[PDB]
């Protein structure tokens, strides 16, 4: 039955999606802010893909991680192919949601994972921050704002849905990102940013004091 | 062969003779060896002519089906880069003696400046590119004679008019010094090619307009 | 199934 | 049991091409136009295949995109190989019944897949506007005036029924094929033609400030 | 069970051999003559096989196809390998035969296909025509003087064997054979002839208005 | 070896001679070198016995191969580009003395005006080709006796005959100042062939057309 | 070696010598070099003795192959390519100096004209043919002298017997010209081989009459 | 288990073996005749397989017609790679019963099949004709007189044994073996021999005039 | 099934 | 080296000499260079010491490989093929140095007349071989003068004594105007080895026999 | 089964 | 199921590894102490795998070798490929993690298998010691102080707890750790440091005499 191996993989899948931590993303003046909830020091959710293109996941880590590397291999190989430029996060997502499709309807089991592919503009260029949702199915979503993942999502998507300000600055959406988390300090939360200031590499991590003056 | 290309302000321009020899033997008195590859470039090849209308088709192809598979064309950086590593991919038989060497002409829609968005592109038998600053190339046989000419004729061009006409006359020099490049036939009525890159794309000039041209510059000469 | 002809 | 395997697999797929949005695809004085209801920005239904044969799919989106990507390698693949006015819409649309049905009787899932290929004639040529439907078992029909897919078809076939005119300009079939959908702004619509009139490439999307002039 | 699946397999075809249209052949003075009753101006059933070897089926589209493409790419091979006049309709027939039953016994689901394979003299050669039907099993049968394939058989089988008349000209055959048939104007009948006055290629098709004429 | 082939208005004739060689000893006497590969193109190849007849063969069955898996046959566009790769594929045997030249003559059924839809398409050993514009083209070792003298013979061609007669000619000059070209032969009654393509398809000139026209470009010469 | 072919009304005619060389040193005295393919077709090859052998008997072999299969043989058009594809294979191995040359004589029992239906094909290292016309053919060292003979003497060729001497006279005199062509030994008794095909297949002429022949054209010469 | 399965198999094969045309092999002086009831005139049971050996099969076509070509492709491939007088008979004999297990065993269906080989000695040389039936199991039994294989094969086997007698010529040994098939003319009977007096090839077919003379 | 002789 | 064969009424007989060299210098005055492959051949190899042996032992192998898979002998065809075939094999090695070449000898007990049925085959580095008709055959760099000499001394071959004198006394001749062909040893007592293939199979001729023939020759000689 | 021996 | 064969995989391998002797590692003052409860003189669980990476493992002798001998692999791999100070602690645990999950969900048996791999600084360079726990699922754990593998790790774990002490000497560390693992002589015990004092090969065994002295 096509019906019943559908209705059980996906609930399965969400189960273990909602069986994790949680980590939001929203725009900002200077581009996009990640903000998770992450004990370990090691292990990470938040990622470079290219240039301009970052990435944070929600699950099982070593399925998602497996994504990460995957997209990593995908845009470089892309990057070297054509050139840095040509490669989007609109490929990126799309790339990520044929893969989770295709694992999700031919492996033994799908995915527990939740993505997210955040891009900005490039250096001295103007365009707003574009986030896009990938869910374990392969399903695609824009979201024009923030995008909330894993865990319990309803409190902490409307706690966001009150205190979201476009052009916040970086300390604001800070704030507003923690407390509609808490719906932690700097040994539990893994901060990073898509700042779209810098020339060309624009993932960069916020930890320790410079985290702790911020927060 | 002799092929160039000249940018003037607000875009670009590109012209080709139409000679092809074997030997002191001229085989081909209507050959075109300028093509539009797409909207905003074009391509023109020197040497071997095989290699060279099959490197001009398969580029277009390959720039083309990429457009249709993502929804956008490559930047024009990365028309140079697969353009590019064709040329390197046809260096063993380049060292065999099929060696064609593309000269490429492309007008970016997305420069900050529109008046000066237009762009040259040589390239060398190891794939390595250059993007000429000087506001000048020229690929052939009768290349040095065409870059000699244009070096001084080119504080002539302030429009896409009159780049048309120094590039038709650096042809003109190129043919008049080198007996492989050929001139304005006023015999038979055939002129170089010229294909116009701007704002609006790239189209092919009418003859009409080079031939007055090239009468032009022939009415100068003799006096 | 289909494409009968 | 081969009659209960097929019908079941019919089901499962007419299901979900109802279960999509409507697309439409008519005859006009210049070509041939598309027009889907399609709420994002970044994934399209109707696509350029080759010099002047356009496509349009309603259905699963993962599916009909890898037979975009499939038809565009062929179309390409034969240009190359013999020239570009041997291809033609009529074996674009042949190998994509074969594949359809391929997929039908030998794949686990079925594809929720419904297509249309649409051909017009070559530049100073003459020639009526070819579309053929290809549906998700392998069958495949010749279509004089409009093709409807996806979601319910009968009452947007019936609107164009009445309302089509052959030899409608562009924005009286535009407005001809939105009403008959709708039975929706420039954010909600996907629009394209097959402007006989261009001299190679014939596939022409219509968005933004333009699209908002012509409805 | 090898008799239950031997005779479901057969049941399962023989239904989808009737589920179609109807095709006749039949030989007349200039050569044989195929009418076909085809809607469609894409889609054809009867097909050129080498120079003086012609094929019509009866069936499942996709599959005698498939099988017509086979039949050709098999005649060239010979024909290549040898030479022209080696290839002869009783080697065609005879691999048929052979394919027909191997997919029988091995695939899944057996063609549900009934072919018809036809042969000429060469020019200014004597010879009478050879008819030969190739059902779905294997079985092949040496016919001489009309084959009819595909749909109800036996009316069009008795109205043909009332009416037939051999070194009947071009026109009484195919008023025969279109009479037998109805037991259709020229915008659904498919037409063709293989010529025995040619010099090399044989198969002719008749369209349009020469087909007018004739019926 | 020589085979000229030339458009007139309306049509296009191709003419080949009938000797072949192993070096100064004459081996064949009545070789044909021109074949019908298709009920609108004749296909002639000047070169090595073995791999001209191979070519004309493989082409012919390609051509009907695809013919009957897609119901119409190929546009003389892609008939050309077949052809070339077949030419191209054959590139190292010919650098070892396997060299075979094709001179394809098709009628175009597409084309807009049926006067000139006559077409000539002439190959090198890299596979590429030049379609002959100037109205006439040969290959082989007394081409260029051929050619010069249809330039001179040309504006004679008005219709299908005149322009079958113009190749006799121009075959019997190639033979006259070439010693492996073949000339009409009396003694023996072998003469040169020839096929006519119009509007109607491919026909072979029946031998005896041939005979007079050879005799009557004789006659005219002794006296 | 020397291998002529002649048509006459009504058939084929096919004859070799029998001398084999290393250098300037005689080294077989009846080596058979015209074999018989099959009921219609003979085949003589000229060259490398062992890649002559090879080739005659996997030729055989290969045509009865497909007659086994299909019940019917080849047209002597098929028979034609299948012989040329092998030439052609063994280009490499010719360039390398191990050359074999075949000669083809047949029936055509399919032809239209009976008194016509003979069939002689040459073939190049090359492996492309040609249907000769003029009437005779041959291959080998001495083929050159072979057939400036037949030239001449070919008038007289109106049945199968003056055919036969014909070939026989033809063979004398590339002989004659050439030391790597052997002519009748009348010491050891050794004559050509010769095979006669007509309407009815082929046959080997029996020694004996070749023997006559040759003395008839010897003492003819004195 | 193995016993219902080789029983099972058993009937199956033995079943499509009466269920078809009979045939006969008999000694006589020139050496064997083969005599088979066959109504086409394309599908031939009685082969050369080898200069002095012959084979004649009756079950069903295709399979039987499988074994007839991997049979002429093991003799060549002997005859080339040894000699042609290196090629026997009882070595042909053997692949079959090989070939018949193997299939017997190891395939789906087992080959409906009863083959028959036959040996006469070469040109000017003394030797009994050879005669070995091989069933559809791999089993193989040699015959001094007559084999009779396919159909009903008592009644044939009996008046064989009744009416044969050694050293019958030609025409006798045609009578008895049309006489005891009967227990039908030229357009009904397949017949040739294995002549042993032939120089090379031996096997001979017996068609049409010379048929209708000897019968 | 089929093809029996 | 140089190894004779030679066919008498009833039998054939096959003797090879000792000698081993390289370049000037001499290095085995013992080699066998006959072997008896089967019950009814016998296989002498000149050339390459090495390929040689290898030769010999892998045709006999191969001999009775098939005979112990079928249940009978090859006939002398197809035994001639497959050595013919090994000899093929060997052709690249062979133009780089390492050449060898095979005579072969063989009673036919299929023969239709058993006085005749001695068989003497010879092969070239190509594979080719050949049936000698002219009663005797050598191999190796004494070949010619072995030949020449039978020549004048086959009349006096009458049975298998006569034939075995021959024999020795051609090798006498080929050592004697050879330097790489050891003649009989008298001060070691190294003479020549012999096999007879007769109606019984193949038996070495015991030393003794050759000693003999040996002294008589060489007694008739001073 | 068969071929016992 | 996913559940049942989930917890079922969980149980079967979590008795495993109860099922065995009991391994402590913990930080002390010149690095990182491994003790094991060890009979056999050439079966051993303990090992070096980098320059500064010790490894210690619990339950299946077999399969937690094996799990060393792919590590070992990977470590000279990378340093090789890299360089030696780019091979980390934290790579290896990582490694093992995900070698771990796949054979925990892919393999027919789950690896009855607990991992603890230790790091220590650099010669002359300073940095707490890093010790990590993966379990047989692909989950893994950062330890401040010790860990504790194998066999009944609560009393062990809660012992420790009460003893441990920071920057204890080699002979404390020594003492509370068979102390602990009580809760045996040179001839039952497997003890080896990683010295971080040492210049580049910091794994180093204490066996015999003098082990004898330090306990």
């Amino acid at each position: 039955s096509p019906e019943q191996a559908m209705r059980e993989r996906s609930e399965l899948a969400r189960k273990g999606i909602a069986r994790a931590k949680s980590v939001v993303a929203l725009a900002y003046a200077g581009g996009v802010l990640f903000v998770a909830e992450n004990p370990s020091r090691s292990l990470q959710k938040i990622s470079e893909l290219y240039d301009r293109v970052g990435f944070a996941a929600a699950g099982k880590f070593n399925e998602f991680d497996n994504l990460r590397r995957g997209g990593i291999q995908f845009a470089d190989t892309r990057g070297y192919a054509y050139d840095r430029r040509d490669v989007t996060g609109r490929q990126l997502a799309n790339v990520y949601a044929q893969t989770l499709g295709t694992i999700f309807t031919e492996q033994a089991k799908p995915y527990e994972v939740e993505l997210c592919v955040a891009e900005v503009a490039h250096y001295g260029e103007t365009k707003r921050p574009e986030l896009y949702r990938i869910t374990y199915d392969g399903s695609i979503a824009d979201e024009p704002h923030f995008v909330v993942m894993g865990g319990t999502t309803e409190p902490i998507a409307n706690a966001l849905k009150e205190s979201y300000a476009e052009n916040a600055s970086l300390t604001d959406a800070l704030r507003i990102a923690v407390a509609a988390l808490r719906a932690l300090g700097v040994a539990s939360l893994e901060v990073a940013v898509l700042d779209a200031n810098r020339p060309r590499r624009a993932f960069r991590r916020i930890t320790g004091s410079a985290l702790q003056a911020l927060l | 062969a002799t092929i160039v290309a000249l940018k003037y302000p607000g875009g670009v321009v590109m012209a080709g003779d139409r000679r092809s020899t074997q030997g002191n033997m001229i085989s081909g008195r209507d050959v075109r060896k300028v093509y539009i590859t797409d909207d905003y470039t074009a391509t023109g090849i020197a040497g071997t002519a095989a290699v060279a209308v099959e490197f001009a088709r398969l580029y277009a192809v390959e720039l083309e089906h990429y457009e249709k598979l993502e929804g956008v064309p490559l930047t024009f950086a990365g028309k140079i880069n697969r353009l590019a590593i064709m040329v390197r991919g046809n260096l063993a038989a380049a060292m065999q003696g099929l060696l064609a060497l593309p000269l490429l002409a492309g007008y970016d829609i997305h420069a900050s400046d529109p008046q000066s968005a237009g762009r040259i592109v040589s390239f060398d038998a190891a794939g390595g590119w250059n993007i000429e600053e000087e506001g000048y190339q020229a690929v052939g046989s009768g290349s040095l004679f065409a870059k000699s000419s244009m070096k001084k004729l080119y504080s002539q061009v302030t429009d896409g008019d009159s780049g048309l006409r120094v590039a038709v006359e650096a042809l003109y020099d190129a043919a008049d010094d080198d007996s492989a490049t050929g001139g304005p036939d006023l015999v038979r009525g055939i002129f170089p090619t010229a294909v116009i890159i701007d704002a609006d794309g790239a189209v092919d000039v009418p003859e009409s307009r080079i031939a007055e041209l090239a009468r032009a510059i022939i009415e100068s000469r003799s006096g | 199934t289909g494409q009968y002809l």
